[PDB]
């Protein structure tokens, strides 16, 4: 169905797209278009489902069950009304509190969904991309919704394609297609049209894809709603899985959950058919056991930490695009970071050079006055034509009347530095670019880790074209034959070989990136004027070049960094860089920023003191340590396994991206949850197969900060640290509450089992234990989400999701055979006192059911000699079922308060949480207003409380107090664990 | 699957883990036990801790009702031995062998006398004074009443009971004319129990009023009561009456409700049993 | 046992804990 102009000529494209090859579009015929066509951004869906979405989740589980379970309920009383005539509220009643308590569930979610919501939605307007366009023939970066159709627009690897482009002129450029293909491979870029069909084809660009490498520079054919790509990201888009670990350990919570909920369900369905109870009560009672072991709150309360954690990366700038994710953050055992743009600022500015054996340097102040060595020496005059040649970036428009210093560049960090240092230096670059006529061109590539350029012979006495080339120091050094000394040529020495890795060392140590330069004046009799050049295929040597010098810009760190670096290391989270630039860069900033921290000396530092040669010292011996990418290509996945292991600070240096990627898989292959920060287009291979990955908004590329889960829209490299802080809490919170709420259970799920083993008369009821599960779950399991993290500092280092989950089967041994058993005996104990106050001694009281569930006689006899009626043994029944409610009430602070902290004591916690105060006072209010409403005799079969049966509860919480923080005391003062390796949430 | 050996199951000893268990759970057991014998303070065996559930007594009866009825026939002995079996279980403990001299009985008037009180609640004294009923009380209708037997020419005799609360003294009401009629009640000392049934405005009157015991008198002589407690009154015997329907129109159920009416009874409405004292009587043929 | 009284004073306490509530969440 699509259709294209692609087969169109450049000159019937001009005719067309009335625009121009070079100079651009019309700025004032930028606003007319802009003004016609509008924003080039997608009109987007509609919401799509509004606030009516909040009924799906009104119905859903796990308030589903107490949907099924309600329903059933006003099932029954209508049964109940049919049959028999009857009197009695029962159910009704329950269906409505079901019903009431899914209605407050939905409100509580579709709350903590707005809030999420609201933050999500401010999170992609927070940071507008850009486009590179040409106008005047000056380029501007502009906001990508400002693009029109039919303007100049550039798209260096790494960036997104603002819009369909028709390629006019390109160079190495291999863009990625991914979503229109499917295809992760990398597809070609030429102005040549290749296929009739525009999808295939290699002369259009479309919107949502990327330049993976290369450049290219195109026409804009399709703007905004109508592109090629445009269909696909409305039509047929959406959010595209899959799991997430704190996520997928709910859900096998969930599942065990629902497992032995209905196991006990339908257990106790059966022992209802032995009670010879009726199914109207059958089935209420099962309905109550089901809404009973299945936590309604974890739902809810998963959101209010979702949505909590939100609220505070909202505050702290760092987005993250899958809340989730921020818990995985925290679970962070390694954290893998680039070094340029990522520890760094990636802002420079030249500081030193080095040319015919000397240290040069240039003045960074006001000035910048950088010479400071010699004006009219020629290799400056050489060094200084391939630093301006062979730079790709130049001034953007409207900034010419700044400070050179203080002016706007459109290119990367190493090139603007070059840039401002020339045009400030020496002279005018764009005019030495227009003298110097680029005829061919070579791309920037960190696989290739080189950048070069082909210009002509403006010179009189430079009877060619000439070469030049600048990157790694080293693989200039290689590739050159002879040297520049005072303007004139001279074979590579050993001396000058040494005094370059000496004055590598010595600028290096300062933390300075150490630019490369070279040039080569080709021989003219190979060939002529007109020859063609290849990029394609190498018909052009880069062997034998012609050594200039060096040039080096300070690289000051972000202020964050050390201390972030500083309480990650402090966190037990290991931190590597892994970066392609020089080892001895690398080293220094890793000394610098604590990757790497003085007492822990390399192998070769252990060779320079020992004045022995690096092989002969044990590398065990060793602490740290630092890997050329060279020797990472040679790596097994054995050897990269030995250094990962044994080595505490590792520093990667001159690696490819691919070596990231292998790097961070290996980190992968110890079972280790590794982060990954970056800037560049390089770090995305990196980025993806990470853990959790992050990016710089500002200084990293739309490739890796696309890749990237968490994107710091301030670059605050900090911002990863308490990220992984909130990932912590998450994982901290949640399993909190877990807790609380399988405490409940044990003694919910006892009396009926107690029931069967003696005659006991009922301890509780149907209804008392939906009245617990109610009043007892609802505000507390939700007030546990707010709680802050106690000590926390972690390190104690992040627990391997294979060691301890969000459900430790452990935490469920002190959940049931710790707290649950108090909570019962507690129950026990208080309903005895009440049977015995009423002249049933406790002793008395086994065998009973046998007359005293039994209607009509109404004979029996308690220990005084007492003979009672059915309905009032019975009252004497439901004023024991109302206290166990209310005791387990008075039990349940407790276990709020000891749910509330899991290190420190619950006085190093604070009170802090108002929700908690108020799910213990709320908790106590409904307790009474159960027990002292009129008709709630009648109603809810709840009699009123004698006041004695408020205290007999007491003991038994205290015993959970103590208990708990005799723990907590244990844990305090030994770390070798008894109880921390049996009784740790 | 559970691997073995180099597992040890799920672990090796792994013995420490059931110690702490064995140790924490008796613990634990000791707290209970022990908060169940400081709450065992207790309250004096003497009374219970509160009476005040127990509420005025509900009226009682023999013949033991299966869903508060009696439906049957004269020819089938089996027919009766249901209500036979438990009238001669219940009314073993009251044959004149088994009450007898040498303490704790004492014989009371035949004529119904004032309230006996024993003493104090206290055990100052030993097992306290228990005044005894006879199978003769109950009885008229012609011959004999008791102990049963169950000829249809009209009806087995239904005997009538009142709860034994501890400590608890029962009030005939005073009036001049109250809206009970009780016949042959004396004025002080009587617990009334009158019977009428299915009712008010379609009465039928299908049973006849005829109700026998202690002096003749259809309702509890105050010289029994107060009970002193299974505790200090072992082998107390609880006052007797019987209620015997001359008449009652084969082949119907008919619903009955013997009131005893009183200051200190108490009627309730959803207990049905308290207070008063409702049957359904059928016989058959 | 007995009656109004703990029933007037447990209204009152629930009452004074719900007031709390209120207050302690609205801080
Ligand atoms: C272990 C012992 C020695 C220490 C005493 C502390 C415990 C056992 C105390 C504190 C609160 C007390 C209870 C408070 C209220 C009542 C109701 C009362 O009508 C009977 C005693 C009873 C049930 C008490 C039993 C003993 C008790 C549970
Ligand atoms: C924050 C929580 C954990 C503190 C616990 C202390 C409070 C909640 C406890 C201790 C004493 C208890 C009270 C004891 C006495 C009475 C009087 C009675 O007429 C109603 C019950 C009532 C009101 C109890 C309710 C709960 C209670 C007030
Ligand atoms: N514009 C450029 N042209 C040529 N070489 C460059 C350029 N920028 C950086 N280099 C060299 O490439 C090396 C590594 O490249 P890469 O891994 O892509 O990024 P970085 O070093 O900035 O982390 C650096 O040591 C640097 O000297
Ligand atoms: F320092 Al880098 F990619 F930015 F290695
Ligand atoms: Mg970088
Ligand atoms: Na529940
Ligand atoms: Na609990
Ligand atoms: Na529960």
């Amino acid at each position: 169905v699509s259709m294209d102009d692609h087969k169109l000529s450049l000159d019937e494209l001009h005719r067309k797209y009335g625009t121009d090859l070079s100079r651009g579009l019309t700025p004032a015929r930028a606003a007319e278009i802009l003004a016609r066509d509008g924003p080039n951004a997608l009109t987007p869906p509609p919401t799509t489902p509004e606030w009516v979405k909040f009924c799906r989740q009104l119905f859903g589980g796990f308030s589903m069950l107490l949907w099924i379970g309600a329903i059933l309920c006003f099932l029954a009383y209508g049964i109940q009304a049919a049959t028999e005539e009857e009197p009695q509220n029962d159910n009704l009643y329950l269906g409505v509190v079901l019903s009431a308590v899914v209605i407050i569930t939905g409100c509580f979610s579709y709350y903590q969904e707005a809030k999420s919501s609201k933050i999500m939605e401010s999170f992609k307007n927070m940071v507008p991309q850009q486009a590179l366009v040409i106008r005047n023939g000056e380029k501007m970066s502009i906001n990508a919704e400002e693009v029109v159709v039919g303007d100049l627009v550039e798209v260096k690897g790494g960036d997104r394609i603002p819009a369909d482009l028709r390629i006019i002129s390109a160079n190495g450029c291999k863009v990625d297609n991914s979503s229109l293909t499917g295809e992760s491979e990398p597809q070609t870029r030429s102005p040549d049209f290749t296929n009739e069909n525009p999808l295939e084809t290699r002369n259009i660009a479309f919107f949502s894809t990327n330049c993976v490498e290369g450049t290219a520079r195109g026409i804009v054919v399709y703007t905004g709603d109508r592109t090629v790509m445009g269909r696909i990201a409305t039509l047929a888009s959406g959010l595209e899985g899959g799991q997430t670990p704190i996520a997928a350990e709910i859900e096998h919570f969930i599942h065990i959950i629902t497992g032995v909920a209905v196991f006990l369900g339908v257990s106790f369905f059966i022992l209802s058919l032995i009670l010879e109870y009726t199914w109207l009560e059958a089935v209420i009672f099962l309905i109550g056991i089901i809404v009973a072991n299945v936590p309604e709150g974890l739902l809810a309360t998963v959101t209010v930490c979702l949505t909590l954690t939100a609220k505070r990366m909202a505050r702290k700038n760092c987005l993250v695009k899958n809340l989730e994710a921020v818990e995985t953050l925290g679970s962070t055992s390694t954290i893998c970071s680039d070094k340029t743009g990522t520890l760094t600022q990636n802002r420079m500015t030249v500081a030193h050079m080095w040319s015919d054996n000397q240290i040069h340097e240039a003045d960074t102040t006001e000035n910048q006055s950088g010479v400071s060595f010699d004006k009219t020496s020629a290799t400056w005059l050489a060094l200084s034509r391939i630093a301006g040649l062979c730079n790709r970036a130049v001034f953007q428009a409207n900034q010419e009347n700044l400070p050179i210093l203080k002016r706007a560049v459109a290119g990367d960090a190493s090139e603007s530095a070059l840039l401002k240092c020339i045009e400030l230096c020496c002279g005018s670059v764009k005019e030495m670019r227009e003298r110097y006529t680029k005829i061919v061109e070579i791309p920037f590539n960190s696989t290739n880790k080189y950048q070069l350029s082909i210009h002509k012979n403006p010179n009189t006495a430079e009877p060619r074209h000439l070469l030049v080339m600048k990157g790694a120091p080293e693989r200039i050094l290689d590739r050159c034959s002879s040297i520049l000394i005072h303007g004139k040529e001279q074979p590579l020495d050993e001396e000058l070989k040494d005094a370059f890795q000496n004055a590598y060392l010595e600028l290096g140590g300062l933390g300075e990136r150490v630019l490369g330069f070279c040039h080569l004046f080709l021989p003219d009799e190979q060939f002529p004027e007109g020859f063609q050049f290849d990029t394609d295929d190498v018909n052009f040597p880069l062997d034998n070049l012609c050594f200039v010098g060096l040039i080096s810009m300070i690289d000051p760190p972000r202020a964050a960094v050390p201390d972030a670096v500083g309480k990650c290391r402090s966190a037990g989270i290991k931190v590597i860089m892994v970066t392609g630039d020089h080892p001895i860069t690398a080293k220094a900033i890793a000394k610098g920023v604590g990757i790497i921290s003085e007492g822990n000396e390399t192998v070769e530092d252990i060779a320079a003191r020992l004045n022995i040669p690096v092989s002969q010292v044990n590398p065990r011996d060793a602490k740290a340590c630092v890997v050329h990418g060279s020797d990472l290509k040679d790596m097994t996945s054995e050897q990269l396994d030995d250094i990962l292991k044994y080595h505490t600070e590792i520093v990667f240096a001159r690696t490819s991206p691919q070596q990231k990627l292998i790097i961070v898989e290996g980190c992968q292959r110890q079972g280790a949850i590794v982060a990954v920060t970056g800037d560049g287009v390089n770090d995305s291979p990196a980025s993806k197969k990470a853990d959790i990955g992050v990016a710089m908004g500002i200084a990293g590329s739309d490739v890796s900060k696309q890749a990237a889960d968490m994107i710091l829209l301030d670059d605050n490299f900090a911002s990863i640290v308490t990220g992984v802080e909130e990932g912590r809490l998450i994982f901290d919170n949640l399993k909190k509450s877990i807790a609380y709420t399988l405490t409940s259970n044990i003694p919910e799920i006892t009396p009926f089992l107690i029931f069967i083993i003696a005659n006991i008369p009922l301890p509780l009821g149907t209804v008392t234990i939906l009245c617990i599960d109610l009043g007892t779950d609802m505000v507390p399991a939700i007030s546990l989400a707010y709680e802050q993290a106690e000590s926390d500092i972690m390190k104690r280092q992040p627990r391997n999701p294979k060691t301890d989950k969000l459900v430790n089967e452990q935490l469920i041994s002190m959940a049931y055979g710790q707290i649950g058993m108090i909570q019962a005996l507690g129950g026990f104990f208080t309903y005895f006192v009440i049977l015995a106050e009423n002249g049933f001694l406790p002793i008395h009281l086994l065998g009973l059911r046998v007359n005293w569930d039994d209607r009509w006689i109404n004979d029996v006899e308690d220990s005084y000699g007492q003979q009672w009626t059915y309905e009032q043994r019975k009252i004497v029944e439901f004023t024991c079922h109302t206290p166990f409610f209310v005791t387990i009430v008075v039990v349940q602070w407790a276990d709020l308060v000891i749910c509330k902290t899991r290190r420190n004591s619950v006085f190093q916690q604070g009170m802090k949480n108002k929700i908690l105060i108020f799910g213990l006072f709320e908790e106590t209010a409904l307790a009474a207003f159960l027990s002292y409403c009129p008709g709630m005799g009648v109603a809810l079969r709840m009699y009123p409380l004698k006041p004695t049966w408020w205290f007999c509860a007491f003991p038994y919480s205290l015993l959970i107090f103590v208990y708990d923080e005799v723990r907590k005391l244990i844990i305090r003062r030994r770390p070798g664990g008894w109880v921390e390796k049996e009784t740790y949430y | 699957s559970e691997k073995k050996e180099f597992l040890g199951r799920t672990g090796g000893s792994w013995f420490k883990i059931l110690l702490f268990y064995v140790i924490f759970y008796g613990c634990l057991a000791g707290i209970f036990i022990g908060t169940i014998q400081v709450m065992l303070l207790t309250i004096s065996e003497f009374k219970p801790t509160y009476q005040d559930r127990v509420a005025p007594p509900g009226l009682t009866q023999i013949p033991q009702s299966q869903k508060t009825e009696i439906s049957f026939r004269p020819n089938d002995p089996q027919s009766y031995e249901s209500y036979v079996v438990s009238i001669v279980r219940f009314l073993e403990k009251y044959k004149d062998l088994a009450q007898k001299d040498d303490m704790i009985f004492e014989d009371c008037g035949n004529v119904p006398s004032e309230l006996k009180e024993r003493g104090e609640y206290n055990n100052e004294r030993g097992e306290r004074k228990v005044c005894r009923s006879r199978l003769e009380w109950l009885g008229n209708c012609s011959g004999l009443n008791d102990e049963t037997y169950g000829y249809k020419d009209g009806k087995p005799c239904v005997i009538i009971k009142l709860n034994r609360v501890l400590g608890f003294k029962p009030k005939p009401p005073k009036n001049e004319s109250l809206e009970t009629y009780p016949v042959m009640k004396y004025n002080p000392y009587v617990l009334p129990v009158h019977c009428t049934g299915k009712r008010d405005e379609d009465k039928e009157k299908v049973g006849t009023m005829e109700y026998f015991g202690l002096g003749g008198y259809p309702g509890f002589p105050l010289q029994y009561y107060p009970y002193y407690g299974k505790l200090l009154q072992p082998k107390y015997l609880q006052p007797l009456m019987a209620v015997q329907f001359t008449n009652l129109t084969m082949d119907t159920e008919i619903r009955i409700e013997c009131k005893a009416y009183g200051e200190n009874i108490g009627y309730s409405e959803k207990d049905r049993f308290q207070g008063r004292f409702d049957v359904k009587i059928e016989v058959k043929s | 046992y007995d009656y109004e009284t703990v029933r007037n004073g447990g209204l009152i306490f629930a009452a004074l804990a719900f007031i709390v509530g209120l207050i302690i969440l609205l801080s």
